[PDB]
RNA sequence: GUGGAAGUCUGUUAGAGUUGGUGUCCUACAAUACCCUCUCGUGAUCUAUGUGUAGGGGUGAAAGGCCCAUCGAGUCCGGCA
RNA sequence: GUCGGGUGAGAACCCCGACGGCCUAAUGGAUAAGGGUUCCUCAGCACUGCUGAUCAGCUGAGGGUUAGCCGGUCCUAAGUCAUACCGCAACUCGACUAUGACGAAAUGGGAAACGGGUUAAUAUUCCCGUGCCACUAUGCAGUGAAAGUUGACGCCCUGGGGUCGAUCACGCUGGGCAUCGCCCAGUCGAACCGUCCAACUCCGUGGAAGCCGUAAUGGCAGGAAGCGGACGAACGGCGGCAUAGGGAAACGUGAUUCAACCUGGGGCCCAUGAAAAGACGAGCAUAGUGUCCGUACCGAGAACCGACACAGGUGUCCAUGGCGGCGAAAGCCAAGGCCUGUCGGGAGCAACCAACGUUAGGGAAUUCGGCAAGUUAGUCCCGUACCUUCGGAAGAAGGGAUGCCUGCUCCGGAACGGAGCAGGUCGCAGUGACUCGGAAGCUCGGACUGUCUAGUAACAACAUAGGUGACCGCAAAUCCGCAAGGACUCGUACGGUCACUGAAUCCUGCCCAGUGCAGGUAUCUGAACACCUCGUACAAGAGGACGAAGGACCUGUCAACGGCGGGGGUCUUAAGGUAGCGUAGUACCUUGCCGCAUCAGUAGCGGCUUGCAUGAAUGGAUUAACCAGAGCUUCACUGUCCCAACGUUGGGCCCGGUGAACUGUACAUUCCAGUGCGGAGUCUGGAGACACCCAGGGGGAAGCGAAGACCCUAUGGAGCUUUACUGCAGGCUGUCGCUGAGGACUCUCACUCCGGGAGGAGGACACCGAUAGCCGGGCA
RNA sequence: CGAGUGGCUUGCUACCUCGAUGUCGGUUCCCUCCAUCCUGCCCGUGCAGAAGCGGGCAAGGGUGAGGUUGUUCGCCUAUUA
RNA sequence: ACGACCGUAUAGUACGAGAGGAACUACGGUUGGUGGCCACUGGUGUACCGGUUGUUCGAGAGAGCACGUGCCGGGUAGCCA
């Protein structure tokens, strides 16, 4: 997390560098398969190591608040 | 005095370019001749170094290999369908006109065949509310109702990578490695940082601008900085 | 750093040569223009009217 | 315990920089040098070569800094006795 | 450097030997740029060489550079040019679009060479031997042949394969030493051809419901382990090459750690890490062809740039030579190089100076200030406060240990790897030299790393993430160009432009009167064309009607410029200072008052605080971490001081050689007084005064150096500013031309944009040309 | 209230120097003046003594060390004839 | 080329109600200044001797280098306070 950061930078800062990748870095379910084998590959690039499927989400995230009001509408 | 950096930027020196040579695709979208038919696969997601968001490659049928404005949710493997006959799926490319209300679209034409030029930045999106045989109503992400001629083509779904803003560089460091990769030079230094000679707003023994910063939109270039055609400035009222 | 004799060591650049056209070492390589005749730029000789009194 | 992150630490590794000595020098070794001391040293890093931007114009993390020992407007010749 | 010797007319510095030293990422080896013959040989010393010279990078004359397989050449990169097109008054000018070409010699890509020998000087170029590549021809094979692969790629961590090197063991060959038995060198052998294959991927078998596996992550009924197989690596192994070569000889075998080279796994990005030629894909024999350019030497404390044989500057590779140790560190020493960071001889060698060692007792009394110097130090064990953003503070602080010798234990496969034990034992001192933090506390500032005044400023200044406001839907906002055109832009509001503020935390009050910006606007004001009236046989010209932007007027807006008082229990001019902070880096009075601290404190810190003249993104308060930033206190330390001394090296002094510059109206041995344009070696009066020379420290020559920067003067200059004067771009707006049909409207045909086209949008507007009004330090 | 001396302060003047007479404070080293702070010799006393106060001659010698401040000045401390 | 101070005896005396408290003179010492000297104490002493770390000469012995002594201990003459 943050604490590559040592005493620099601040709270804010770090503590929603820490938020937003320790989401980043959490078991992600892929769309394909059911299995929770989900990695970011890059910006907004995420893969499953189970099938290899590569799909397009979110920066931080696989899928985003705007992404799921697609799958509805 | 000497010009101030807004005028040097429109030389089109090296500093103020942006590194083209190192970009990837002009992402467009396809001519059809009609019919609809053309349809293609996903072979594989790639980053974008124009615009820091993820970009699909895709393979038509017709041989076609060519990149694309990748929205949310595509992956490897998917088919995506360009045309008036384009089923209705995130990824796929159609006029507004065969594009069901209420549905959330990206890279939006201005006029029919332009390829896209509204919402394509990370996880945005467009709104197409009303429709009708002469006009279509879209709402840009600014939140502005635009009038569309339903002719205009337009993509299903939100661009991907939303939340990209949500992370804060934390250091000059990330910023630099940025902005090497934009047309634009960066770090800025305050105009009431320089010396008189430099900027409308340098010179003084302390720092503060001459002069209001609401600056008329009738300014030539040169004078033109700080607040420009301002409604109204601050937060009060 | 000086911009003097410390800075006098780095130069090592071959630029003006001998040209083909004039036969003067002004003939810059990495620009392909004589500074002397112009060859390169312009097919006439340069010349100007400033090389000499105003009245001569 | 493993792992080995960092505009992270120590560091005359290489390299870069230049705080104090207001030392030595000051018809110098040198039209910006010598020594000790000191700062950085995986990064917004340092560096070679190639290449682009030209004078009321460039370039400038901004000191009116820099653009060949020349800069609050380069240099050369001319206007010019 | 020194002693001998060689050559020579001549020898400190040219050469040989010995002895003594210097250089270890360089003072060695190979090179890029740049130089340009500086390279080698012979002959010389008038020039050059910090002295000399028989020497030389000097002078003169000769000689020297050999390539199918090393570079160029070829490809394409940022980008550049040429031609066409268009612009421009015009071009040697100019942007776009086409096409073509150029653009990489260490250091991008890339068909192919190794070993030995040879010259005064070349050498993967010559010679000897061996090997390899491309093209073409002939012949056999082959119909395949273009899909694909490769060329071809970021940063961090890491496993395995593995050569050289280094080391260890043992054997052989040669050498050294001479109380031992030790110590050193060598023990060789290529390209290439052939062969072997770990890793990755995949196939079959198998059938795990908890096992498999890693340094680590990880893997699996969507099929784990195990077993069998396909593909598949090294500049590596192995065989040939090789009764080649090389060595005086022997002409080794194993091992460990393993640069090169090969091959995997993981992690990071608001950063995504070239292209093209070419190669492979796609056999073999024989033969022919392989031209053109570079090739010497230096590569630096003398061959380069810096006027110089300049203590400066100048890129790459050798980063694996030994001991040491964490180490590419110190220190010492190999190989290799050097005694050319090129003037010497003499004096116990004084004064004085530069670098430096040691100083009793005291210990910052020195000083603006602890400036300078010193103290501390490596490693292990114990132990560690306030504060804090929970990262840190921290190596806090403080305490202890530390060698050698003998014999052992533990970890590991092992190391010539690490951690420990017991006993013995020497010194004042065991990180014994070297290497190697002094520590603690208060306050100010900026949050942090970073930037800057090349050459007196490194800071508190800039930047920064973070906060905030403004503009714009892309035929945009902003910006460049005279134009043709262009940056932003392979971009599209989670964008990018224009500004302010400057991490986090708590916060950010009141004011729209002035100024700015923006919106509205009945009425008022408001130019030109057209129109109407008067005038003129026309025309000048006077007047009227209409009225755009703009202004008046009204509104919005301060995280827009900025403001936040006097008086009384409202007045100027809108409000009348809120939270905080406060004698401030802001406080005139001022050394404010009180306290802490000291013998004594214009300092410092805390409290008070009526603040000459604090205060909220002109941001306020506060704040952990950081800092060659500013002030202060304590412990420790010490030649900073009391108060100086002795010593070390290089100068200084004498001698040989070489050999400048600054400066000079004249005269000049001056001193005390006086006088003078009031600051005299020179006048006047006195006094003193024999001439010359050496060394000194600098009192005077208002010493030398610079036509004073300060100040004023000049109808001098320049940069900068603005509601100074006058103008100019540019923006907005009206009107006319392009421009067409039927104070509001439709259409389509010019013209514009979108579309590959069909066609779609727009449309007499827009764009452009002309003109008129407003704004107009952006510019003159 | 009146008369003076000095040339340390301050002011005034604009004579001298603008082809430059290097600033304040400090330091170090040298000479001097007396309007004498101490020391020697004296006079008066509201001089018992002791300790003082005031005055005369007199420049031989001495007149030191520290805390704040760049300070001169001054404020403060402990020594001192 | 000497300036000045303190102390003892004078004396708890003269003087004085008391408290308190002199002098002349003779002595001892201190301080500042001055000139000289080194038996004594102290400093130096890269003369010298010893201890010892790293490395090199194979070990030993004996040596070089580690800035003009590697460091530590002792230190004669001389020069000094
Ligand atoms: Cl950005
Ligand atoms: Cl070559
Ligand atoms: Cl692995
Ligand atoms: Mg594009
Ligand atoms: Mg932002
Ligand atoms: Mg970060
Ligand atoms: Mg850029
Ligand atoms: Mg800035
Ligand atoms: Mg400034
Ligand atoms: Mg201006
Ligand atoms: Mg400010
Ligand atoms: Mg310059
Ligand atoms: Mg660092
Ligand atoms: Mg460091
Ligand atoms: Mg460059
Ligand atoms: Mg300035
Ligand atoms: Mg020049
Ligand atoms: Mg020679
Ligand atoms: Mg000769
Ligand atoms: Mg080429
Ligand atoms: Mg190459
Ligand atoms: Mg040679
Ligand atoms: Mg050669
Ligand atoms: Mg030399
Ligand atoms: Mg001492
Ligand atoms: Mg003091
Ligand atoms: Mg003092
Ligand atoms: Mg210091
Ligand atoms: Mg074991
Ligand atoms: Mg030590
Ligand atoms: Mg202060
Ligand atoms: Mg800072
Ligand atoms: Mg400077
Ligand atoms: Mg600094
Ligand atoms: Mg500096
Ligand atoms: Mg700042
Ligand atoms: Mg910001
Ligand atoms: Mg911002
Ligand atoms: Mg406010
Ligand atoms: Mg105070
Ligand atoms: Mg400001
Ligand atoms: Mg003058
Ligand atoms: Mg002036
Ligand atoms: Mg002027
Ligand atoms: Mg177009
Ligand atoms: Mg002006
Ligand atoms: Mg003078
Ligand atoms: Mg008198
Ligand atoms: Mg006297
Ligand atoms: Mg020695
Ligand atoms: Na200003
Ligand atoms: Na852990
Ligand atoms: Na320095
Ligand atoms: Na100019
Ligand atoms: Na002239
Ligand atoms: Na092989
Ligand atoms: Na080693
Ligand atoms: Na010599
Ligand atoms: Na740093
Ligand atoms: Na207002
Ligand atoms: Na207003
Ligand atoms: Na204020
Ligand atoms: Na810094
Ligand atoms: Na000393
Ligand atoms: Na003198
Ligand atoms: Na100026
Ligand atoms: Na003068
Ligand atoms: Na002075
Ligand atoms: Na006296
Ligand atoms: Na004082």
């Amino acid at each position: 997390r943050t604490g590559r950061f040592g005493p620099r930078y601040g709270l804010k800062i770090r503590v929603r560098v820490a938020d937003v990748e320790i989401k980043h870095k959490k078991k992600h379910k892929c769309p394909v398969c059911g299995f929770k084998k989900l990695k970011r590959a890059g910006t907004g690039i995420w893969m499953c190591g189970h099938c290899g499927y590569k799909i397009a989400g979110g920066c931080y995230q696989p899928e985003t608040v705007a992404g799921k009001a697609v799958m509805k509408a | 005095g000497r010009r101030i950096q807004g005028q040097r930027r429109g030389r089109g020196t090296s500093t103020f370019r942006a590194p083209s040579h190192r970009y990837k695709a002009d992402l467009e979208h396809r001519k059809v001749e009609d019919g609809d038919v053309i349809a293609g696969t996903v072979v594989d997601i790639e980053h974008d170094p124009a615009r820091s968001a993820p970009v699909a490659a895709v393979e038509f049928e017709d041989g076609d290999r060519r990149l694309i404005l990748a929205p949310e949710g595509v992956g490897v493997g998917d088919e995506l369908q360009v045309g008036v006959d384009a089923e209705i799926a995130p990824g796929n490319t159609l006029p507004l006109a065969e594009i069901p209300e209420g549905v959330p679209v990206c890279n939006v034409e201005s006029s029919p065949g332009d390829g896209g030029k509204f919402a394509r930045a990370s996880g945005v999106n467009a709104q197409l509310l009303t429709h009708d045989r002469n006009v279509a109503v879209v709402k840009l992400p600014s939140g502005e109702m635009k009038r569309l001629d339903p002719q205009c083509r337009a993509t299903i779904g939100v661009v991907g990578g939303g939340g990209r803003t949500d992370k804060p560089f934390v250091k000059a460091g990330n910023k630099h490695h940025k902005m090497k990769a934009r047309g634009t030079k960066w770090p800025n230094v305050r105009g009431v940082a320089m010396n008189a000679v430099d900027h409308p707003f340098g010179g003084g023994g302390r720092q503060h601008p001459g002069k209001p910063k609401s600056i008329s939109r009738n300014a030539p270039p040169g004078r033109k900085v700080g607040d420009i055609a301002s409604k109204r400035t601050g937060r009060g009222g | 750093t000086g911009a003097g004799t410390p800075s006098q060591g780095k130069k090592n650049t071959t630029t003006h040569t001998k040209c083909r056209r004039c036969g003067e070492k002004s003939y810059h390589t990495k620009k392909k223009v004589c500074s002397s005749c112009g060859f390169g730029k312009s097919a006439k000789r340069r010349d100007y009217e400033w090389q000499s009194k105003a009245g001569e």
